[PDB]
């Protein structure tokens, strides 16, 4: 049940560290696989969930795999045919790699669906899922912050503004942090529902007993850790250009 | 080559002899262990890796109760894929049709204790069978019974909000097959699978499928001639079905007393007339069938060990 949960200096060593990647690099990297599953995803058609389900396959995919070894580039569009799949939103291999091709190439124009070269392609992604299977050891159900977040907002009687900013925490943090692979879905939901208070001027309200919301949906979390994780989000948030102007109030 | 932390080598195994769709028995070969080895068939699968493997492993992974098969491991071939399972000595068809076996009412009590067991768990998971037939259920060395094979399996749901569910109908063996299915119904839950517990239980005495049909159409009518006719009066609705007379059915309860030869125990016959129901909604649930008289009653249940 720790599998796939890792300590920081865990993140520091990794597999793209060990082939020279520095830290912002890899972080880089991620973000980019994030884009492109998103992008993908929409024009695909399928539901944010099956998008976050196919980035969560990404993050843990390079725990184990080097970028030097395996582009975002490659990797992404497998990933999300599989996350499809197991969502329970099957896309077609053909249209996957179709979807692909125009994300990566808007400027080319897709190959004889006869040619060597797009059999071999299709090839490479059947490959690829697999390899992603069998990093994953296929372990393939995904559990994530957004299903707590539901849960707790409802348990403080937030706005529905709130509500869908702190869904807009739970989506950004899959795309912009590592905390999936170090957090529980339900700590992450804590912290985005903290941002959102704090970015909507909103309070909670000190409960009844003098405990906090927080305590009733993970007994591990902190006031401190809220805190700090609350500051990394909102860190690399600010560095997101035209991010923070989606739920910016601009009234 | 590449890194694979998660996903072992079948290599670990020794494979001794096709038991099966492939199967192999297999022995670990440090340890000796016993395990199932299910290959992951690939015929043609122009789509990758197959969904319904997929999902027949999402829900061996989420199913872990004494009374279901176990998946141990998945593992690769370096390209293949198999699925490893807790080995089984037996099968209820092995044993139902080897007339070198012999069961008491205990043991059958038993039997029937463990499997309404297992089928209790499932439906608690919102998983439902849909493959029920005496070939799926084995019994380990230990007399241990386990649900096997959930290739056909699949997730339920709280059918609400006004949107009647719309499940696959072609599910589940002809024979063991409830009337639920062959009316067209697609929004059906776990009493189909309770339906054929049925026609096991009677399976345990008449060491044989007590129905066989040749199609369908000819199923049914048999089903008709063990537990009546239907009419809006036993199964309240049954009209709402598109093929209800308009497949020719038969206007004509003989279900007690075509088994009472084989089956001696009252007990046992009630409970097998109240699993063999034709209305689903009054057809007994895994729960109160546990809670039967049957398995309260002087015989009571026994291990199966010493057999």
């Amino acid at each position: 049940n720790k599998r796939w949960y890792f300590t920081r200096e865990q993140l520091e060593n990794s597999p793209s560290r060990r082939f020279g990647v520095d830290p912002d690099k890899e972080l880089s990297y991620r973000q980019q696989a994030a884009n492109l599953l998103q992008d993908m995803g929409q024009r695909l058609n399928v539901s944010q969930l099956t998008i976050n389900t196919a980035i969560v396959y990404m993050h843990r995919f390079y725990m184990i795999q080097s970028f030097t070894r395996f582009p975002g580039n490659s990797v992404a569009p497998a990933a999300l045919f599989l996350a499809a799949k197991v969502e329970g939103q099957p896309k077609k291999l053909e249209h996957v790699i179709k979807v692909a091709h125009t994300c990566l190439h808007p400027q080319e124009s897709l190959p004889d669906t006869r040619s060597e070269a797009y059999l071999q392609q299709v090839q490479d992604l059947v490959i690829l899922e697999s390899i992603i299977l069998q990093t994953l050891g296929f372990e393939l159900t995904i559990d994530h912050p957004h299903t707590h977040v539901v849960k707790c907002t409802q348990l403080v009687r937030a706005s529905k503004d709130l509500a869908q900013t702190s869904y807009f925490m739970a989506t950004n943090s899959l795309h912009l942090t590592t905390f999936s692979l170090q957090y529980t879905p339900p700590v992450v939901a804590c912290v985005c529902i903290h941002l959102a208070c704090k970015w909507s001027n909103w309070e909670i309200p000190v409960s009844t007993d003098g405990k906090h919301w927080w305590e009733y949906v993970d007994a591990t979390v902190t006031l401190e850790l809220l805190d700090e994780l609350t500051h990394e989000l909102l860190q690399i948030l600010e560095k997101t250009p035209n991010r923070l102007k989606r739920i910016w109030n601009w009234r | 080559s590449v890194e694979c932390p998660f996903c072992d080598e079948v290599s670990k195994y020794e494979k001794l002899a096709k038991i099966g769709g492939e199967v192999f028995k297999a022995r670990h070969r440090k340890t000796g262990q016993k395990v199932a080895l299910k290959k992951v068939l690939m015929e043609n699968e122009k789509e990758g890796f197959p969904i319904t493997a997929l999902r027949e492993i999402k829900i061996l992974q989420l199913l872990k109760h004494e009374n279901v098969v176990n998946l141990i491991e998945i593992c690769r071939t370096k390209g293949s894929i198999y699925l490893v399972f807790d080995f089984c000595e037996h099968d209820l068809a092995g044993l139902l049709s080897n007339v070198l076996v012999k069961f008491t009412l205990s043991e059958i009590k038993r039997v029937m204790q463990m499997l309404l067991n297992g089928l209790y768990y499932i439906h608690r998971n919102k998983i439902l069978h849909r493959d029920m037939k005496a070939a799926n259920v084995l019994i380990t060395r230990d007399g241990v019974l386990k649900l096997a094979d959930f290739g056909l399996a699949r997730a339920f749901s709280l059918a609400k909000n006004s949107q009647p569910n719309r499940y696959t109908n072609r599910v589940v063996t002809l024979w063991y097959r409830p009337p639920e299915l062959l009316l067209g119904e697609r929004d059906y839950g776990p009493p189909i699978d309770l339906w054929g517990a049925g026609c096991i239980m009677a399976e345990m005495w008449t060491r044989s499928p007590i129905m066989q049909g040749n199609t369908e159409q000819h199923q049914l009518a048999l089903i008709s001639q063990l537990c009546g006719s239907i009419t809006p009066e036993v199964w309240p609705n049954v009209d709402n079905y598109e093929l209800y007379e308009k497949l020719e059915l038969v206007k004509g309860r003989k279900v007690k007393d075509r088994l009472k030869a084989y089956v001696r125990d009252p007990y046992a016959l009630d409970l097998i007339d109240k699993l063999l129901v034709l209305d689903p909604a009054q057809r007994i649930d895994s729960d109160d069938a546990l809670n039967h008289d049957f398995f309260w009653s002087d015989p009571m249940p026994s291990d199966l060990k010493g057999m």
